[PDB]
């Protein structure tokens, strides 16, 4: 049995961090880290000591796993889960894993200027969205808690060829009386967002 | 390098009715294992087997079975599915039980309902960047909204020209529900596709926001009005605009 905490740990960009287990079987003699993305399968990250940012470490008189993540990435937000198992020379050594840890690396927002944007749909209809984006990874986007009004977390899209990374979140509602000046006043928002006419 | 398959990725089903899903893979492995993914729970092996024609109990077997013909599969079997089987399956291969890498298959997702009234597949809709972001920034953000879906068994993408896109995009990690005052709430989900006020301008630049929901079967019974919620893709598009 493994004990792992889930997080998620949210970190900012350039930080290390530090990932850990504890486990109870003494005959636990290989350790591993996999690292899960979004739904998809896990994959063998370390079963080492270093490669590159990245330092795995057990304390076998503790019982204790870690894993050590130098100057992180937004690309570094996954799951990562510790894999162990007995020797093979072992009767039985079946690998298990623990429960998994969340990370969410925050990215450097370099030059915030933080808006709300109504956008149009393109078939026609009346139909909007507001678009609350290019606030700095501090900001909070909070769930309106109102039945009729749908806004989105913050998401975190890269333009990798202009050297740009932004967030976003997404509001939308029915209600006769929304509109995007008050779409996000569920949330606190820097004071110098902008507001098209 | 190769790899683990399974077969379905994705699979409705209601109570009560008998399903397979198979897990197959061609490095010759002694070792596979079956677990599923719960929030909170992490991986649960559900049964293993260490070579062909041996196979044994994991951890949560009821409701489960197993069996090792051949060493390039491994099928789940559920004889009577249950709703509390919903869930993510994650098959697993390698060349020894542990010590060892093991390779896991892309995932399984199962939904087990009552009946199958509540499915219905996405409507899609691409709305236009604000003319107010173009003028401030250079850039120009197109907003994709999936709505009305339910189970959430959905892919969205994005495809400029007719290709494609990673860069520039950013889909919620999980749908909302939209009514979720009522028992199965359908879903929404959005995703942003920001590219530069350049390239939104030019009026022979076409966008499209795909989504791909899994739904029901060919064989899968209908009987309500509207139209059967089969597995499909439905986009919506946008030009872009000189403005």
């Amino acid at each position: 049995e493994v004990e792992q905490d889930p997080g998620p740990l949210s970190v900012p960009e350039g930080a290390i961090v530090s990932l850990n287990c504890t486990y109870s079987n003494s005959a636990f003699q290989y350790f591993m880290w996999y690292r899960q993305y979004s739904r998809k399968g896990p994959e063998l990250l370390m079963y080492n000591k270093e490669d590159g940012r990245f330092t795995a470490q057990v304390d076998k008189s503790s019982k204790y796993i870690s894993l050590f993540i130098r100057d992180s990435q937004p690309s570094d937000s996954a799951t990562y889960l510790c894999a162990m198992s007995g020797l093979k020379e072992d009767s039985s050594y079946k690998l298990i894993f623990g429960s998994g840890t969340r990370l969410l690396v925050r990215p450097d927002i370099q030059n915030p200027d933080p808006a709300v944007y109504q956008l149009r749909d393109s078939k026609s209809s009346d139909k909007s969205v507001c678009l609350f984006t290019d606030f700095d990874s501090q900001t909070n986007v909070s769930q309106s808690k109102d039945s009729d009004v749908y806004i989105t977390d913050k998401c975190v899209l890269d333009m990798r060829s202009m050297d740009f990374k932004s967030n976003s979140a997404v509001a939308w509602s029915n209600k006769s009386d929304f509109a995007c000046a008050n779409a996000f006043n569920n949330s606190i928002i820097p004071e110098d967002t902008f507001f098209p006419s | 390098e190769a790899q683990v398959t399974q077969n379905p990725r994705y699979l409705i089903t209601v109570t009560g009715k008998k399903l397979t899903v198979t897990c197959s893979q061609n490095m010759n492995h002694e070792y596979m294992s079956w677990y599923r993914q719960d929030p909170g729970l992490g991986l649960r092996q559900i049964y293993y087997s260490m070579n062909v024609e041996v196979t044994d109990k994991g951890d949560v077997p009821e409701g489960y079975k197993v069996s090792r013909k051949e060493k390039r599969n491994f099928p789940l079997i559920l004889e009577s599915p249950s709703p509390n089987q919903t869930s993510l399956y994650f098959c697993a291969s390698s060349i020894q039980q542990g010590a060892d890498t093991q390779y896991f298959g892309p995932g399984t997702r199962l939904t087990v309902l009552e009946d199958l009234k509540n499915v219905f597949p996405p409507e899609v809709a691409v709305f236009e960047p604000s003319e107010a972001e173009i003028s401030h920034t250079q850039k120009a953000t197109l907003v994709c909204l999936a709505t009305g879906f339910y189970p959430d068994h959905v892919e969205l993408s994005w495809w400029v020209n007719g290709k494609e896109v990673h860069s520039g995009v950013c889909t919620d990690p999980q749908p909302l529900k939209e009514q979720p005052a009522l028992n199965d709430s359908r879903y929404a989900l959005s995703s942003r596709l920001r590219v530069s006020a350049t390239f939104w301008q030019n009026p022979r630049n076409h966008f499209r926001c795909q989504v791909q929901f899994y739904g029901l079967s060919e064989n899968d019974e209908w009987t309500q009005d509207r139209a059967k919620p089969v597995t499909q893709i439905v986009s919506a598009e946008a030009w872009g605009r000189a403005d």
